[PDB]
RNA sequence: AUCGAGAGGA
């Protein structure tokens, strides 16, 4: 009866728009994205990826209360590399990875009988 | 091909065994989590009841009819309603289901799944059909009627998922196990005498090779390769599962990229 | 509903402690805590 | 008493609790449909004006609203029906009855509240559910748990009267406590058990966790410190990290057992600026001790500096305790194939020892202690032979008890259990009494009747040879009852007459101040003290120091 | 008993000593026996203490016997509130008890005495004899409404 | 056929009580370690049998699983809890209008029991579920 | 900037105080007689056995934060297997003319003890140990 | 499963609570309190059954 | 509760991603603290949940009779038997990463009870509402809008606080509070405000 | 000026015994301008530490002294093994004190 | 109260089993153990939903309205 | 009268907790309802803030009076009370 | 609504 309702943790409230990307004020050349209605699903297979980028510094994500959908992705990378795209060859490796995941599957599964 | 790597072992209507190396811990994981979570099914979400002289309580069926698994084969080509321009609901986002059942015998008398009718338009295409894996063709007891009783309803099933409600998960139980003989160090084996004699060692002990004594710790090595299986409840097929799995996850990726190009 | 039918009250020198003669006659867990403890008894 | 004295009360809200690890100290979750009834009456500034009109048009029913808009005129106008809701022009010098919102100072109380800190000031955060959310840190000022403990809160209506409360009564400037010069807060539970699980010289990690813990202080100031290890395999400290939720210039020092500047147990405490040098840190350090980090740290930095330093070393902790794990089995209180020998034959000798002793009585060869009765001396005697059999018994199995004993790490953590515990569970139950007497003849001469009469042994009046983990006999199962009454009695009658003597002890002080000359006197203006507590200086600014001149040859203190 | 004391050195060293314990009080009979250090003699009952060494040894022992309940339990509570509180007991001249009998019958205002104990008979007495209420006990002032001389409203402020 | 006696504490006074038939007397003629510690036969002169030493217990205190594993304030406790536990309190229910009624969906008889439960209409008629439960410090929470 | 110590230690004694990971070791140097060493290692990544003779030394170099190694094309003083990073806290004298120090690395300690380690170690924040085969 | 025991009283069903007393014709000696002057007390409480 | 006294309620619910996982797939319905065990001495309860998880593999009907020939040992035995490590701990995995937890977890079934208490008759906030007639004061209990007690017990953690203007506004603007006019000679409310 | 003096007594004690020249000097190495700091913080943080002219120390000092009392346990004791050691400790111990109990349970000589 | 559809801790259906379950302990005689090995339920949640079940439908159905 | 010249008075120079807390709360009050502000209010909009900024910069128009056990009283302005606390 | 009583929570 105080309880939220449960699509709130996928479906964007009015005006909350997917990503927020905020400018650090620690370090120089990082950055802080809030991701709204995602989690552990996306924020801990983003931050994995994005360390196997020799060009990034530092990269950790969290999500501050368990109530909320929201997490926190902190991105710092070399003087020369923008954040964004260090993001964005994040994601299109994972894609790559998981439509070669899928195709490897469906071979496979194919070949079996029963 | 150029990738992951994915190998079966076993194969069911209802379950997948496989093993899947060359892959990240974190992907193999965040996989299961949508393969759980996230793939969209058809369920019943609406329940209107005209009678019920029933034992149960009105909402108390409702819900046993949440929970009943219905075909999401064809699932991706019918709509939320939330997006769907309808007022309320149509043929092309949701499906309409009847019940009627009234106490006929002396005997009692057993309210099946088998017993729901489809009356929505199907408009041709693989949706909302009382899975049943029974042997005897009447899949999930719903209630049950004595001699006079009657129960008649109408329900509505419509496209969502589990983070919704658990109703919404083509689930079942995913295994999953990396690292068998514990070469990483990953746990820390609790014991009164002696580990390997204490704990059970599991199957897939036979396919990895033997950890040998007279090897120091290897320390660069990293959690790749996992053995999994996945479950099907029966509303997608199992190889579908793991297939919408990887899609499901594969396009919510992208739904990012797209959203940096936007702002 | 079963523990409140064979219940026991005992109104106003040590009436509250299980004294040796209860073994047998009066559930030895079974009581109030507080207020009324070991006053109230059960079969 | 009952309708000056104290009264119920308007703008007042109660609810079960819940704790939260990601909550401030100094923070109150307070569910939104009560933040929905309690309001604020608040003046109509060119300051306040556009959170003000907004605020009005939310009205009653979303959350960041209002009911009630007061003019001048002293008329009121109800935002839920009239027909000007969503019109409604605000004036400078009229007041809106707002909702309750993020950060506003509200009084926050746990009864029975016998105590200065079951009295504390909370920042408000607005949440989804119906339960108040708490800090774990703020759990003992408050002595409550999570079991279903209900708690109330106050509203504050004026200026003043929320300055008062965010100036005096707020949690922060309530962490040290005159009660004994010492804080009352410190890190518990988990926390205080993954902290010292953290801290083994064993326990390193590695970079992508290491990145997380950091970016999880929200005081961090964006550089990674450099690994302990860079030889094959940059790898963390817990010891590192921990340190980067300590603040700079903090220093700590203490040396416990065999401590000797190379700590060969890794225990002892020495913190130079921000970073740990060496030990464990466990309940002395980081509890609610005298020389604590807290103490310390509360002291020299100040309270709201302090007040961080626990949602930090929680923010951590609990982090890394989640991905460490932790749990406990009863495979933790099995002792030892060997042990279990060893604390039969254990108990058995203190048997014969009973035995012969009572033989000695039977024969009149027993010799009566100076002052008290013949039969007293046996029984004396006999209870003492019995509890060290138990405590031995108990030391027997602790000893045998692994590092890796889930048990014997909170013990060690400070986190919850004592020898009694580990000895109760596993060794030995031990000697049961009533009225500080082993077991009573209640049938005449016997204890129970499945006994005979005159029988004086361990057994029939009330040892318990037995351990939780072995289960107790009938006979014991009866006795251990009897004994647990015992502590449930006066239990009910120690809270009744602590009750009366807090009652009593408040009312014949309740109006001895400190005066503004420093002399301490009441309503009649009588001196009680000439300079208060006698040298005028306030409790909680005040710490043990050690005496220099005093100790020490003569030789050593002219050298 | 241990006993630490100096040694001829400086430092203090354990050196024990015999002593007496004893079950009944007759302290101004025992003390005055050849053979004993009438010096640091002690009895529990503070109300002999009183009696026979005076006010002040009294506050003394009731300090170091209150202080004893807290202590040996394992608790510890800063010496300036017990000091306090055996100072309140002690300055009407003889011990007054926490008690309807102890501090209650004192001459403080009516209004804060009845709020205690036998609220309405010390409030015939005190329309028999008059009294006239002060109106600085902190529970008059939270009987009537107005603001304590209480820490905050312990003074005045002014333009 | 005088195989079994009425007995109140005033005549308990006069007798000697067995605790079992067997392990308190089957005569004198090896020890598993894993096992309570026994008292004796040491008085051999009975005059009853206990007919079993757990109908001590009352009602409440019957629904306990080892009991005698406890430390007995707790059991104390849970006697006060058991009495407000959801459950299904009576089968015609659905038939009686009085105010507050709480009923279990899916009430389930217990994994472990007590064979006192077996007269107490418990796993007919009972309150509680077998929650799949797991003893961990997570989040924390 | 450079070094700032040197010696070839031969290791008396492996001791696994009530640990896993980790080892207080305990050597002297073979070519200096006066001097001993006590130490921390983690026996995980380094292992070492009684009478292992290990070259030992520290330096102050190869401070902002710290960067993974992406050593593609770097270089660190280290021509080293096992090498830690760490605090001084105690310059301690056992009097006429012998030195101890004790460092931290963040909890794994260290304890060197001679007394040409003069003009040296200073009471700097830096120091890195390194040991070799 | 109802196993009665309880009344009926204006639909609402009472449950009559046993009542602990002392026993009536037992006689009892009873050794008095130091600050009075009789010693010990013997004592029957003597009712009709 | 459990049936040995573990009272206590719910902090949070996670679904069954979030949840720690063994490794054929198997989630907890429920996670209690390792810290509320060795202070209350509760073995029936780790007893209880070991000898459960028997049953529930064997399809046998748990025996937990109190003065029977049952040990931890007999069941540890039993438990084996089926595969599973004899004292009741269990390979997990956090359902975050995916990574092996270091700790293994006691987990097993164990009965448990939904008792009466639930929040949402008990949440209770008032802001003004109904006043008793006689003492002008809010009215009492939940069930009919009333306030909380301000006891005396709690005025003097105020006074100690020293918080007065806070303590006197409880007093007089929530609660009570009402002007009257005073006789400047006799003192009394006598004076008849003929006011207006 | 005379209560002043002894007010401060104790801490002069320790003031000296700590910023005495053989220490300043061969303990704790000062430097002239460290020691100015040191003697201005020791007497900030002095003035800092003297209690409030206003605190209503009745109050606080009751509650400081039954909140423990609420948390004492066996109003017999672990002295019990000992049929004569049985001297009235805890609440009931309290109870007698601030009663002026003329009556105590356990009256006591100890003889020197 | 009906067998439950699907397994509380997992989400496999169970409520079609309940039937079969009855018949394999009366008609063939079976024991719970292998009875519940036999309906696929191995994970022993999924056995404790079907094991611990109690059927007081059957008497709810008594009442004669 | 009675009074006490700014001369020979013996209370502490500093403020206390409860005579700031009420300055604070008292100014706060005024700020509160639109009575005129004596500093520049660096974008602060909370009333109590504004009267803990003009109370730094010891720009609040207040005079404690402290009384004495006896009767007699202390004037002291919040300028010239040093604020360390 | 009020007076009483009883059950129960921390
Ligand atoms: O210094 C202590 C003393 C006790 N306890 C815990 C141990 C146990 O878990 C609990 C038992 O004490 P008690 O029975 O007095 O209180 P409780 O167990 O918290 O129960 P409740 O809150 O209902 O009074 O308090 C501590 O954690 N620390
Ligand atoms: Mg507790
Ligand atoms: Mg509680
Ligand atoms: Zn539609
Ligand atoms: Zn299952």
């Amino acid at each position: 009866m105080n309880a939220p309702d449960r699509f709130e943790l996928f479906l964007l409230g009015e005006g909350e728009s997917k990503l927020k990307i905020d400018p650090d004020t620690k370090a120089p050349n990082a950055v802080v994205i809030t991701f709204e209605k995602e989690d552990h699903t996306l924020g801990n297979l983003i931050r994995a990826e994005l360390l196997n980028d020799r060009k990034v510094l530092f990269a950790a994500y969290k999500v501050e209360h368990p109530f909320f959908a929201r997490f926190k992705l902190r991105i710092q990378t070399t003087e020369g590399y923008d954040p964004k795209d260090a993001l964005k060859n994040a994601c299109n490796s994972i894609i790559n990875k998981l439509g070669a995941l899928k195709t490897n599957f469906e071979t496979e599964w194919n070949l079996q009988t029963l | 091909e150029e990738g992951p790597q994915v190998k079966i072992r076993e194969a069911s209507k209802d379950n997948v065994d496989f093993i899947l190396s060359n892959v990240d811990l974190a992907m193999a994981n965040s996989l299961r989590r949508v393969m759980i979570a996230e793939i969209p099914t058809l369920a019943i979400d609406s329940v209107e009841v005209e009678t019920n002289t029933t034992v149960l309580a009105d909402e108390f069926i409702a819900h046993r009819l949440g929970l009943i698994p219905l075909q999401s084969m064809d699932i991706e080509q019918l709509e939320y309603s939330r997006d769907c321009f309808c007022e309320d609901h149509c043929d092309k986002c949701s499906v309409v289901l009847t019940l009627q059942a009234f106490g006929e015998s002396e005997s009692t008398t057993n309210v099946y799944s088998k017993d729901l009718v489809i009356v929505s338009n199907l408009m041709g295409r693989n949706i909302g059909h009382p899975i049943i894996q029974d042997k005897e063709g009447n899949g999930v007891l719903i209630c049950k009627l004595r001699k006079g009783q009657e129960l008649k309803l109408t329900c509505v099933a419509k496209k969502g998922i589990a983070k919704e409600h658990a109703k919404w998960g083509p689930a079942a139980a995913i295994e999953f196990e990396y690292d068998p003989w514990n070469k990483l160090k990953h746990t820390d084996y609790w014991y009164e005498q002696d580990s390997a004699k204490e704990w059970p060692q599991s199957k897939n002990c036979e396919y990895e090779d033997p950890p040998n004594e007279g090897d120091p710790f290897d320390y660069k090595a990293q959690a790749d390769t996992f053995y999994m299986n996945v479950e099907s409840v029966g509303s997608i097929p199992v190889d579908q599962v793991v297939v919408r799995g990887i899609d499901t996850l594969q396009k919510k990726v992208a739904s990012i990229l797209l959203a940096l190009t936007q702002m | 509903t079963l523990s409140h039918l064979r219940r026991t009250n005992t109104p106003i020198a040590k009436p509250r402690q299980l004294h040796n003669t209860h073994w047998g006659l009066v559930c030895p867990a079974e009581t109030p805590e507080g207020q009324a403890c070991g006053l109230v008894k059960n079969l | 008493r009952g309708n000056l004295m104290g009264k119920r009360v308007d703008f007042s809200a109660r609810t079960v609790i819940s704790g939260d690890p990601n909550l401030e100290l100094d923070q109150v979750g307070v569910p939104k449909s009560i933040a929905k009834t309690l309001t604020y009456p608040e003046v109509v500034t060119p300051y306040n004006i556009d959170r003000l009109t907004q605020l009005v048009r939310n009205g009653p029913n979303e959350h960041p609203g209002a009911k009630y808009v007061i003019r001048d005129s002293g008329d009121r106008i109800d935002l839920r029906y009239s027909k000007r809701a969503g019109d409604i022009q605000l004036q400078y010098g009229w007041k809106v009855e707002r909702h309750i919102m993020d950060n506003d100072p509200v009084l926050f109380n746990r009864q029975p509240s016998l105590h200065k800190m079951s009295m504390m000031a909370h920042r408000v955060k607005v949440i989804p559910y119906s339960t108040f959310r708490l800090n774990l840190s703020v759990t003992s000022p408050y002595n409550a748990d999570f079991d279903g403990d209900e708690m109330n809160l106050h509203v504050p209506q004026s200026e003043e009267t929320r300055a008062e409360l965010s100036q005096l009564c707020a949690v922060p400037l309530q962490i040290v406590s005159p009660q004994s010069n010492k804080p009352c807060m410190g890190i518990v539970q988990d926390t205080l058990c993954g902290i010292r699980k953290l801290t083994l010289r064993d326990t390193f990690i590695e970079l992508d966790q290491v990145l997380n813990m950091l970016y999880w202080v929200p005081d961090w100031d964006g550089v990674i410190p450099t690994p302990a290890i860079i030889k094959p395999k940059p790898l963390w400290s817990g010891k590192q990290i921990l340190s980067v939720a300590i603040p700079n210039g903090i220093h700590l020092q203490r040396f416990d057992e065999g401590t000797t500047l190379l700590s060969p147990k890794d225990n002892g405490m020495l913190i130079i600026d921000g970073q740990i040098i060496f030990g464990v840190v466990e309940k002395k350090t980081v509890g609610s001790s005298n020389g604590g980090l807290i103490h310390v740290v509360t002291r020299e930095k100040g309270p709201q500096v302090c007040a961080k330093l626990f949602g930090n070393i929680q923010k951590v902790v609990n982090f890394w305790l989640l991905h460490n794990g932790f749990s406990t089995g009863i495979g933790d209180t099995i002792a030892d194939g060997p042990t279990m020998r060893e604390i039969t034959e254990t108990i058995a000798e203190a048997k014969k020892k009973v035995l012969d002793v009572t033989k000695e009585a039977q024969a009149n060869l027993l010799t009566a202690k100076h002052g008290m009765t013949l039969r007293e001396s046996f029984e004396d005697n006999v209870v003492r032979f019995l509890n060290e059999a138990r405590d031995k018994a108990g030391r027997l199995a602790e000893v045998n008890l692994k590092d890796l004993n889930n048990v014997k790490q909170m013990v060690m953590a400070g986190s919850k259990g004592s020898f009694i515990n580990i000895a109760q569970m596993s060794a030995c139950v031990g000697q049961q009494s009533v009225e500080g007497k082993r077991i009573a003849f209640g049938f005449v001469d016997r204890t129970l009747p499945h006994f005979s009469k005159d029988d004086y042994s361990p057994e029939s009046k009330g040892f318990v040879e037995n351990s939780y983990l072995r289960g107790l006999t009938p006979q014991e199962f009866f006795f251990h009852a009897m004994g647990g009454r015992e502590g449930l009695i006066d239990t009910a009658v120690k809270t009744a007459e602590t009750g009366y003597i807090q009652r009593r002890l408040v009312k014949a002080l309740e109006d001895i101040m400190v005066h503004y000359d420093n002399t301490t006197r009441n309503s009649l203006g009588n001196v009680i003290q000439f300079i208060y507590g006698e040298d005028g200086m306030d409790a909680a600014h005040i710490e043990k120091q050690s005496l220099d001149t005093i100790g020490g040859s003569d030789a050593a203190f002219e050298k | 008993y241990d006993r630490k004391v100096p040694s001829p050195t400086g430092e203090y060293v354990k050196e024990p000593e015999w002593v007496l314990e004893t079950d009944g009080v007759n302290l101004s009979e025992v003390m005055t026996v050849p053979g004993i250090d009438p010096t640091r003699i002690y009895t529990n009952s503070f109300i002999d203490i009183m009696e026979v060494l005076g006010i002040e040894a009294g506050r003394a022992a009731l300090y170091k016997e209150v202080y004893n309940v807290i202590a040996s339990d394992g608790s510890y509570v800063n010496y300036r509130h017990m000091a306090l509180l055996v100072d309140v007991m002690t300055t009407q001249g003889g011990l007054t008890s926490v008690t309807r009998h102890g501090f209650n019958r004192s001459n403080t205002g009516a209004l804060m005495r009845c709020s205690f104990e036998e609220t309405v008979e010390i409030l015939f007495e005190a329309g028999a004899s008059a009294e006239l209420d002060d109106c600085r006990g902190v529970s008059e002032n939270v009987i009537l409404g107005q603001m304590a001389p209480i820490g905050t409203g312990a003074f005045d402020v002014m333009i | 056929e005088g195989l079994v006696e009425y007995i109140d504490a005033e005549e308990e006074e006069s007798i000697l009580i067995a605790m079992q038939p067997e392990d308190l007397e089957p005569a004198e003629a090896d020890v598993d370690p894993a096992k309570r510690i026994r008292v004796s036969h040491h008085a051999t002169t009975f005059t009853h049998c206990e007919i079993h030493p757990s109908m001590i217990l009352g009602v409440a205190a019957s629904i306990i699983p080892f009991p005698d594993h406890n430390q007995s304030p707790r059991n104390t406790y849970q006697s006060a809890m058991g009495k407000q536990a959801m459950g299904v309190f009576l089968t015609n229910y659905n038939v009686r209008m009085d105010t507050m009624a709480n009923i279990l969906y899916y009430p389930q008889k217990p994994l472990g029991t007590t064979r006192a439960m077996e007269y107490l209409k418990f796993r007919e008629l009972p309150a509680g579920q077998n929650a799949i439960v797991a003893i961990a410090c997570y989040s924390g929470y | 900037s450079n070094t700032l110590f040197d010696d070839i230690f031969q290791v008396s004694e492996v001791d696994p105080g009530r640990y896993n990971k980790v080892c207080r070791i305990e050597a002297a140097s073979t070519t200096q007689d006066q001097c001993k060493l006590t130490l921390d290692i983690n026996v995980e990544l380094f292992p070492v056995a009684a009478q292992d003779s290990l070259t030992v030394t520290i330096a102050s170099s190869l401070t902002r934060s710290w960067r993974p190694p992406q050593a593609g094309d770097r270089s660190l003083a280290d021509d080293y297997d096992y090498v830690m990073y760490g605090t001084a806290y105690k310059f301690e004298e056992v009097s006429k003319d012998l030195i101890a120090v004790y460092y931290s690395f963040g909890g794994l300690l260290m304890r060197l003890e001679g007394n040409y380690r003069n003009l040296n170690n200073l009471k700097q924040e830096n120091a890195y140990l390194l040991i070799r085969r | 499963f109802d196993m009665g025991g309880y009344f009926i009283i204006n639909g609402s069903e009472k449950v009559l609570i046993a009542q602990e007393r002392s026993a009536g014709n037992i006689v009892q000696v009873f050794k008095k309190a130091a600050p009075s002057p009789i010693s010990h007390v013997a004592e029957i409480r003597s009712a009709l059954e | 509760a459990s049936r040995h006294g573990q009272k206590g309620t719910i902090g949070i619910t996670y679904r069954r991603e979030d949840m720690p996982f063994t490794a054929e797939g198997i989630v907890p319905d429920l996670i209690i603290n390792p810290h509320a065990i060795p202070s209350r001495m509760t073995v029936a309860h780790l007893i209880e949940c070991l000898l459960s998880k028997v049953a529930a593999l064997s399809g046998n009907e748990g025996d937990a009779s109190p003065f029977t020939d049952i040990t931890v040992e007999g069941i540890s035995k039993l438990l084996r038997e089926h595969g599973y490590q004899s004292r009741g701990f269990e390979v997990m995995y956090n359902g975050h990463t995916g990574k092996k937890l270091m700790a293994q977890i006691f987990f097993g079934p164990t009965y448990y009870q939904r008792l009466r208490h639930m929040v949402d008759d008990k949440i209770h906030a008032r802001a003004r509402g109904p006043m008793q007639v006689l003492t002008r004061q809010p009215v009492e209990g939940r069930s009919r809008d009333g306030g909380l007690r301000f006891g005396e017990m709690e005025r003097d953690c105020m006074i100690a606080h020293g918080a007065a203007s806070f303590l006197k506004e409880r007093l007089m603007e929530a609660s009570d509070a009402f002007r009257v006019h005073i006789c400047g000679i006799c003192g009394l409310m006598t004076v008849i405000a003929k006011l207006n | 000026q005379n209560a002043q003096r002894d007010a401060v007594t104790l801490f002069c004690c320790l003031l000296r015994s700590r910023l005495a020249t053989r220490r300043v000097l061969q303990e704790y190495r000062l430097t002239k301008q460290a020691f100015d700091w040191v003697l201005s913080n020791i007497e900030a943080q002095f003035l800092r530490s003297v209690v409030h002219p206003g605190e209503m120390v009745g109050v606080l000092a009751a509650q400081s002294i039954g909140e423990p009392a609420t948390q004492m346990t066996l109003n017999t004791f672990h002295f019990a093994g000992v049929a004569s050691k049985k001297v009235t400790s805890g609440v009931p111990r309290l109870k007698e004190i601030l009663n002026v109990a003329k009556n105590m349970k356990t009256p006591s000589l100890t003889v020197y | 109260m009906i067998v439950p559809v699907r397994c509380f801790s997992c989400g496999k259906v169970v409520g079609d089993k309940w039937e079969s379950y009855l018949n394999l302990l009366q008609e063939d005689e079976l024991d719970e153990g292998t009875a519940l090995s036999r309906l696929g339920l191995k994970r022993y949640c999924c056995r404790r939903m079907i094991l611990t079940h109690v059927d007081l439908i059957e008497k709810f159905l008594r009442y004669n309205p | 009268e009675k009074a006490i010249p700014k001369d020979q008075r013996a209370t502490t120079p500093y403020m206390t907790k409860y005579e700031r807390a009420r300055i604070l709360g008292t100014r706060a009050l005024q700020i509160s309802m639109n009575a005129p502000v004596f500093v520049d209010l660096e974008g602060e909009t909370d009333p109590l803030r504004i009267a803990m900024k003009e109370l730094a910069e010891k720009k609040i128009p207040l005079v404690i009076r402290r009384y004495l056990p006896d009767g007699s009283f202390e004037d002291w302005s919040v300028e010239e009370l040093i604020v360390d606390l």
